[PDB]
């Protein structure tokens, strides 16, 4: 039966079918077999591993316009707390906290890596080729003061602890993108900011229009006047050629918001290489929704 | 337990009895019969004269039987899991994704639709009850109340006294006590139509053979009978027998058991796979909707969903070949069983035999003249140059009370319907058909006085007037039979002369008279006499109740022999059959002479061969006193299988390997049949009659005979063969070898690409990857690209002459079995795999993912609301930005498993061959490999196509990231099939041949 | 421009292939009735 005939047969020494030779036999050829195909699947990866470059990918057409994203990683793109209750804000302060960490004056203190660039907001840097044909490569430094009012140099809790939040928008990093700001018509982009033709200009406004009269006040923090990422910074190399690159950021915040309700938020970029899409809801752009419990 | 009370033999003893026990057995009076009083009561006490059908199942329980069926759960799970993870989705937060609701619904779809294939592949119950039915007459014959009326037949009470015709039906079993001799046709029980004389006389112990008892279902067709009734309704004989053949069961059909062998291993890989690793994403701290989509996407990787549609098509493919060679297949799945048999039980009048009396030899002038028996006149004539022929001709054409029918004509010769019997026919077509019309020489030469046959002076006469320049005026012609014709003649004529009596002639004729009986045929002498004008003159008229002509006529024309020949293919056939390893035994219900005869001119009992009698009788010994194992061959009598217990059956079974049954009962066909599948036998039955009806039923196909066959066994059959061509049968065997071995080859298609659709999903929770492949790219694998190359394999013809193999074991020899798994995953699937993972890899590496950079970057890609995803360059993603690469890779793992089935498909065609020995001179291969790189290439380039199956444009050069996976498998394969040729013993063959 | 590919032309390519593929093998199973 399924007790003794099939499993251990024992007058032909079998089991389940098979002499003791007769299991090795079978096992020898299965580890060979798929010794040779793991052998042959190692050599095609590293043929093909020999085609690519180093320095430069060999499609960029996936991340071709970057995206737009927010320093306080948060969960479903909502921000709810209370300000008199220093536990609610709590995890929103500690991202904030470790990701300007790199940023600290600290930090940026080397002279054959970092460089005290301009205090203007100015052209693109363009340093050359991107085939290691002069080595490691300089990155311009960002100052922590350009943030103020959001930085650590003040209170510790980047406003949330009065009210009023803070957020740190960055743009997506695309090596050898070069972002290009609207041209002047005087007309062009919408609605109406301060031009810089070396500013890629941000602007930040209610969603609908019930969250137009109540978002309130908004306040913009970074390098110069013009609210936007400044283009010094902007021929990025990979972290071959440069490592502690560090973007430019643009601090956001929100200085007279209703209590008790739930606002929402569209922070934009504006240029001729920055597209939007309906699909994906962070390409040069991004939605976020705040309430500010009391 | 009553079914196997209706397998015995009828009792009776009434046919014992006079007509004394029956006045009070039953209380008719025999001359009056019975009043309505008693019999409107009896009928109210017993039950009426009629058969019902048994209960059938209705369509929809039959159908809806059909979605449950081992593979359907496990995609009924899959779909109930698919609106769980929906439910569970777009209930919480998500509004969108309806993607998990689309695809439980194509799931439901795939059920139903494989459903219906599995529905149409169903073994159609039909209606045997219902053609029983038919020989009932409407109209019975009763004598009640003192005089005679025409009831319904079905108010026959049991008692009653019927009156018979020749023409009726006859409404139930009679005991008969008053006949001037009809003669009935019992066909029904024996399968002959030769008519048999009832009397009111007991002749035999055996109810079957005695001359007192009319039957149910028959005909008396001459003179007329009273009868009292015995039985009516379902106690009848043949009622019995219509009990017994409409409550036989089906039977599992041996393709059916293997199909039902690897839904088994499947599924209890899938089982084992499906709740091994989904207790694995447990342990590692998954959430439900994860671990449920993970189950679903290993659920339908696992089942080959596509499978059974293609296996119900290649059979409906091979049915419709046999149907262009007039073999009609009713159950599809009789199709395979006519390759794996093992014993042919055969019948003989309708089936091996022409069920026609003709002429086989003749005895002109001291020397055996044979003719030519077959229908379509295939062999060679006899003679027709002599002038005893044209005496011989003149005398069997003018002793001949035969006629043909109302002009028929157009319609030939062999064909025609004749007035008079058959074994007068037997010479009037033989006349006609060598000598011209008959008509002519019948009126050319007038009759003047005639007597028939008198059945106790064993000849017939006549005195036929000669026209021409010889003039006997009034010359003598008789025939009758041998030895009596004999017994009265002294003149001989050899070519047309005169010659006297001596033995030298006479022991010869002893000599071709013995040869002739030795052969099982009726032979018979005829005779004619130039009467002189001595004492006759013209215009004498001669009386029939004297003398007054010679009846010493010195006549010597010669003998005349007749025989049921075999028809013109089954000589061959049989040979055929027995060439490739099938045992046939021929049952009838004939008488053993003519069987066995019979039995040796086909060549069922070959030459050399000969039996226990054959034995004795070569040595002069007792019976009793040779060794029953000394002969090979044997001939049982029905009479001595009654006697028979279950286990000498086995013995006469096994040890002999020619086997005769005779004078056999319709039950004791269904014993036989029983017999031969007892001990693991596939058992075939061929037959034409309503006697063989119980033993198609029983076996694991049935053939029945279209032209000559009954109605009954039409419904009782798997096969009918159209044309009554036997050596047809054989050709069902090579096709039926031949379907075995293709489907073997398409299973093995349909199994090696499971490979390349399970392994992504296990990746990536070992090694916590972007997941490769997706569920629906998984389901247009198999329901897409993989029908029509799998279902082209059923063209692919023989590799050897598969007509020299011995029959496949049932218990051994498995469609599927432990090889074919091993190459199908063990070996060709791994290489399938590392193909699509190696195209993967080449896409994320060359939009900027290196693959050490992909290890542990499941969790931060999967995630919805992290939209700066760092890779191999720096570069950071959003969320949708990824997921268009990811579908680009589901795109491209598609696109590579097309690809390495092109080399799957060629090397799937041959089993022991080469590619270069068999060809490509399959047409439909090359169509579905064309269609198969079309419909991949449309899905993958048509607009629209990212948002309703989410697939994806890709770049040219990424077409050939899975071509030297494909090389490697064709030269693995030719490699190993060189091995298996050059070594055709040793290990590669034990280890890697199907 | 780097961040820039042509579908269209690869798309048009495909479908060209894909009708003619059908095509061919269609005439290749259709040979004489
Ligand atoms: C691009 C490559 C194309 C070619 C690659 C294919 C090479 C291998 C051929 C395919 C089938 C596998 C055959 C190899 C083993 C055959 C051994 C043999 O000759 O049997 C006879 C020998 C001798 O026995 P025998 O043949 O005489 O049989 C005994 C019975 N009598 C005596 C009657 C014949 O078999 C053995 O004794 C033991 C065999 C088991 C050996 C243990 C495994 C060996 C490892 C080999 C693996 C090779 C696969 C590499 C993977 C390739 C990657 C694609
Ligand atoms: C039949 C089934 C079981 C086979 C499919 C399993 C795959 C072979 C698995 C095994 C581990 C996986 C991959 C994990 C990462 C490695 C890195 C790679 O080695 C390198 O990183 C090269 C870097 C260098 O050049 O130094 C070797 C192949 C590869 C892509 C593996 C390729 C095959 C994967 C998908
Ligand atoms: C992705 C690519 C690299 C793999 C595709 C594999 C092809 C299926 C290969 C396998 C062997 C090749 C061929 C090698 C030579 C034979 C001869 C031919 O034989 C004959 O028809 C001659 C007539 C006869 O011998 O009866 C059978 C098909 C054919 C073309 C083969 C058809 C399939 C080819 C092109
Ligand atoms: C040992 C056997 C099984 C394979 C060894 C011989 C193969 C013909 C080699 C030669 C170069 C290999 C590959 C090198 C590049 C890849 C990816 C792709 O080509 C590119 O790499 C272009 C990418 C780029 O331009 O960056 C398509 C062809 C393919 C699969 C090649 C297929 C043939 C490989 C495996
Ligand atoms: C090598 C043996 C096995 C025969 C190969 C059969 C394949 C179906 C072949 C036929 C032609 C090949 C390709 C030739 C070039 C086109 C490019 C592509 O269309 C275009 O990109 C056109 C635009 C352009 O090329 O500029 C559509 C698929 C593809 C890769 C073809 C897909 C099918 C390939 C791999
Ligand atoms: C018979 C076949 C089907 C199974 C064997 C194929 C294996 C999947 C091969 C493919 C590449 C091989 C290995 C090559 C070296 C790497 C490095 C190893 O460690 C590292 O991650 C690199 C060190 C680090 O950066 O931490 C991770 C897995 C591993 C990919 C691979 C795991 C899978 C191996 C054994
Ligand atoms: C990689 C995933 C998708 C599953 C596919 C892997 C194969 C199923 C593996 C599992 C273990 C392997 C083999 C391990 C050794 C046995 C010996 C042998 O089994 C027997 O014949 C003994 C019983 C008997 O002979 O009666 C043939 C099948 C075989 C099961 C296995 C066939 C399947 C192999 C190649
Ligand atoms: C940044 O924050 C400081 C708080 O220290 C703000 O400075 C105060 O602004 C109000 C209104 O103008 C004055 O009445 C106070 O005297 C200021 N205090 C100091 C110490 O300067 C400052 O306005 C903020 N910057 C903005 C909102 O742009
Ligand atoms: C918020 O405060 C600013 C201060 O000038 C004022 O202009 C604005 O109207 C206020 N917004 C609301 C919604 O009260
Ligand atoms: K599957
Ligand atoms: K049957
Ligand atoms: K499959
Ligand atoms: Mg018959």
């Amino acid at each position: 039966g399924s007790w003794k005939k099939f499993i251990w047969n024992s007058e032909k020494k079998e089991f389940l079918g098979r002499t003791g030779g007769s299991w090795f036999k079978i096992l020898l050829f299965y580890v060979i077999f798929y010794g040779c195909l793991a052998g042959i699947f190692i050599g095609t990866i590293q043929v093909m591993l020999l085609t690519i470059s180093e320095f430069k990918p060999t499609y960029q057409d996936r991340v071709a316009p970057p995206g737009l994203t927010q320093i306080p990683q948060i969960q479903k793109t909502e921000i709810s707390f209370r300000p008199n209750d220093p536990k609610s804000y709590e995890a929103y302060v500690l991202n904030i906290v470790r990701f300007l960490e790199k940023y600290k004056d600290s930090a940026q203190r080397d002279d054959m890596i970092f460089e005290d660039c301009g205090d203007v907001p100015s052209e693109p840097k363009e340093r050359g080729d991107f085939n290691h044909e002069r080595g490691e490569r300089k990155v311009c430094r960002f100052k922590l003061e350009w943030l103020g009012n959001c930085s650590g140099l003040n209170d510790e809790t980047y406003g949330y602890k009065e009210g009023k939040p803070c957020i740190i928008i960055k743009l997506n990093r695309v090596l050898g993108f070069k972002p290009k700001p609207p041209k002047n018509e005087s007309l062009e982009t919408y609605p109406v900011m301060k031009y810089n033709p070396n500013v890629l200009p941000v602007q930040c406004t209610g969603k609908r229009d019930e969250d137009k009269d109540k978002v309130g006040n908004v306040e913009y923090f970074g390098l110069g006047n013009s609210p936007g990422f400044p283009l010094q910074y902007y021929p990025y190399y990979g972290k071959l050629l440069q490592p502690k690159y560090l973007q430019p950021l643009l601090a956001v915040q929100f200085t007279n918001l209703t209590m008790d309700t739930e606002i929402r938020i569209e922070c934009k970029a504006y240029g001729e290489n920055i597209g939007y899409s309906e699909k994906d809801r962070f390409q040069g752009r991004f939605d976020v929704k705040i309430e500010v419990k009391s | 337990r009553d079914m196997d009370e209706l397998k015995k033999e009828v009792s009776m003893d009434d046919h014992k009895l006079s007509l004394d026990e029956l006045h009070r057995k039953y209380g008719t009076d025999l001359s009056r019969g019975l009043t309505s009083a008693r019999a409107a009561e009896i009928l109210a006490r017993d039950g009426p004269n009629a058969l019902t059908p048994p209960p059938t199942t209705p369509e929809w329980i039959k159908f809806c039987r059909q979605l449950f069926g081992g593979f359907s759960m496990l995609l009924w799970i899959g779909a109930i899991l698919c609106f769980l993870a929906y439910s569970i989705q777009a209930a919480t937060e998500e509004e969108p994704q309806n993607d998990n609701l689309y695809l439980g619904v194509v799931l439901s779809a795939v059920v139903i639709i494989t459903g219906c294939f599995s529905y149409y592949q169903e073994a159609k119950s039909s209606k045997i009850m219902e053609s029983f039915k038919n020989m009932v007459p409407q109209q019975a014959l009763v004598i009640r109340n003192g005089e005679k009326m025409s009831i319904n037949a079905e108010e026959v009470v049991v008692g009653d006294l019927v009156e018979v015709k020749g023409g009726d039906r006859i409404p139930a079993d009679l005991r008969i006590i008053s006949a001037n001799g009809c003669k009935v046709d019992n066909s029904s029980l024996t399968g002959e139509s030769e008519p048999q004389t009832r009397s009111p006389d007991f002749t035999n112990e055996n109810p079957l053979e005695t001359r007192n008892i009319a039957f149910f279902s028959t005909n008396c067709v001459e003179g007329t009978a009273r009868g009292i009734v015995v039985y009516t309704g379902d106690r009848t004989v043949m009622g019995r027998i219509a009990t017994l053949a409409s409550g036989l069961e089906g039977g599992q059909t041996p393709i059916a058991a293997e199909i039902e062998h690897f839904i088994h291993i499947i599924t209890g890989v899938a089982v084992f796979l499906g709740v091994s690793f989904f207790i694995l994403s447990l342990i590692l701290e998954y959430t439900w909707l994860e671990a449920v989509i993970f189950l679903i996407g290993i659920i339908v990787a696992n089942v080959p969903e596509g499978l059974l549609a293609t296996v119900t098509v290649c059979l409906t493919l091979t049915a419709k070949r046999m149907a262009r060679k007039n073999c009609l297949v009713k159950n599809l799945e009789a199709v395979e069983t006519l390759g794996s048999t093992s014993t042919i039980c055969s019948d003989k009048t309708g089936t091996l035999t022409q069920n026609r009396m003709t002429v086989a030899h003749m005895w002109f002038d001291n020397q055996i003249h044979e003719a030519d028996t077959t229908e379509n006149q295939s062999g060679v004539s006899f003679d027709k140059t002599s002038a005893t022929w044209l005496a011989l001709s003149r005398i069997a054409g003018l002793c001949n009370r035969a006629v043909f029918q109302a002009n028929q004509e157009n319609l030939p010769i062999l064909k025609r319907a004749v007035a008079g019997d058959a074994s007068e026919s037997a010479l009037l077509k033989c006349i006609e058909l060598c000598c011209g019309s008959v008509k002519e020489m019948r009126e050319r030469y007038a009759k003047i006085v005639e007597i028939p046959f008198n059945s106790t002076n064993k000849y017939q006469l006549s005195i036929h007037k000669n026209p021409n320049t010889s003039e006997p005026q009034h010359l003598l012609v008789m025939k009758g039979a041998p030895e009596r014709i004999l017994d009265r003649c002294s003149s001989i004529l050899l070519h047309g002369k005169e010659q006297p009596l001596d033995e030298e002639l006479k022991d010869a004729f002893q000599n071709a008279y013995l040869e002739l009986g030795g052969l099982g045929e009726r032979v018979l002498g005829f005779c004619h006499l130039f009467l002189p004008d001595e004492q006759f003159p013209e215009g004498f008229q001669f009386d029939t109740d004297d003398v007054n002509f010679p009846i010493d006529n010195l006549c010597f024309v010669g003998l005349i022999s007749m025989i049921d020949p075999p028809r013109a293919a089954v000589p061959d056939a049989v040979g055929k059959c027995r060439s490739a390893g099938i045992k046939v035994i021929m049952v009838t219900g004939d008488h053993p002479i003519t069987a066995k005869a019979i039995a040796k001119g086909v060549g069922i009992i070959s030459e050399g061969n000969e039996t226990v009698e054959d034995i004795a009788a070569r040595l002069n010994i007792p019976v009793s006193q040779v060794n029953p194992r000394d002969a090979k061959a044997c001939v049982v009598h029905g009479s001595d299988l009654k006697d028979m217990t279950s286990e000498q059956l086995d013995d006469i079974l096994k040890y002999h390997t020619e086997i005769v049954f005779a004078r056999t009962s319709p039950q004791q066909k269904l014993i036989i049949v029983e017999g031969c599948q007892r001990q693991g036998a596939i058992v075939a039955v061929t037959g034409d009659g309503v006697n063989d009806s119980p033993a198609l039923k029983k076996a694991d196909i049935g053939v029945a005979m279209g032209i000559a066959g009954s109605d009954v066994s039409k419904q009782a059959a798997d096969m009918i063969l159209l044309d009554d061509n036997f050596a047809s049968i054989v050709t069902g065997v090579e096709e039926g070898r031949l379907i075995f071995d293709n489907l073997k080859k398409s299973i093995a298609y349909t199994l090696t690409s499971n490979i390349p659709e399970i392994t992504p999903f296990l990746i990536f929770i070992i090694a916590n990857i972007p997941l490769p492949l997706g569920t629906v790219t998984i389901l247009c694998i198999d329901l897409g690209t993989d029908m029509v190359p799998a279902i082209s394999l059923a063209y692919e013809q023989a590799e050897s002459d598969i007509m020299k193999r011995q029959p496949r074991n049932p218990k051994t020899d498995k469609l599927v079995n432990e090889r074919l798994i091993s190459m199908a995953y063990g070996q060709i699937g791994m290489i399938q795999a590392l193909g699509g993972f190696f195209t993967y890899f080449v896409i994320l590496a060359e939009n900027g993912f290196l693959p050490i950079h992909l290890l542990g970057l499941r969790v931060d890609w999967d995630d919805r609301w992290i939209n700066d995803v760092e890779d191999s360059y720096g570069q950071q993603w959003t969320y949708e930005q990824r997921k268009i690469v990811e579908f680009t890779c589901h795109t491209a793992f598609f696109v590579s498993i097309v690809v390495v089935q092109w080399a799957d498909l060629v090397i799937c065609k041959t089993r022991r061959n080469s590619v270069f020995q068999q060809g490509m001179k399959n047409k439909i291969l090359i169509f579905g490999l064309f269609e198969e790189t079309a419909l991949a290439a449309f899905l993958s380039y048509c607009p629209g196509m990212g948002v309703a199956l989410r697939m994806y444009p890709l770049k040219p050069t990424w077409w050939f990231c899975a071509f030297p996976y494909s090389l490697l498998i064709f030269v693995y394969d030719e490699v190993r099939k060189l091995i298996i040729r050059r070594r055709p013993g040793g290990w590669v063959e034990k280890e890697t041949y199907y | 421009d780097p961040f820039y590919y042509d579908y269209e032309t690869v798309r048009n390519g495909g479908l060209i292939f894909a009708g003619l593929a059908f095509i061919v093998g269609l005439l290749i199973l259709l040979s004489r009735r």
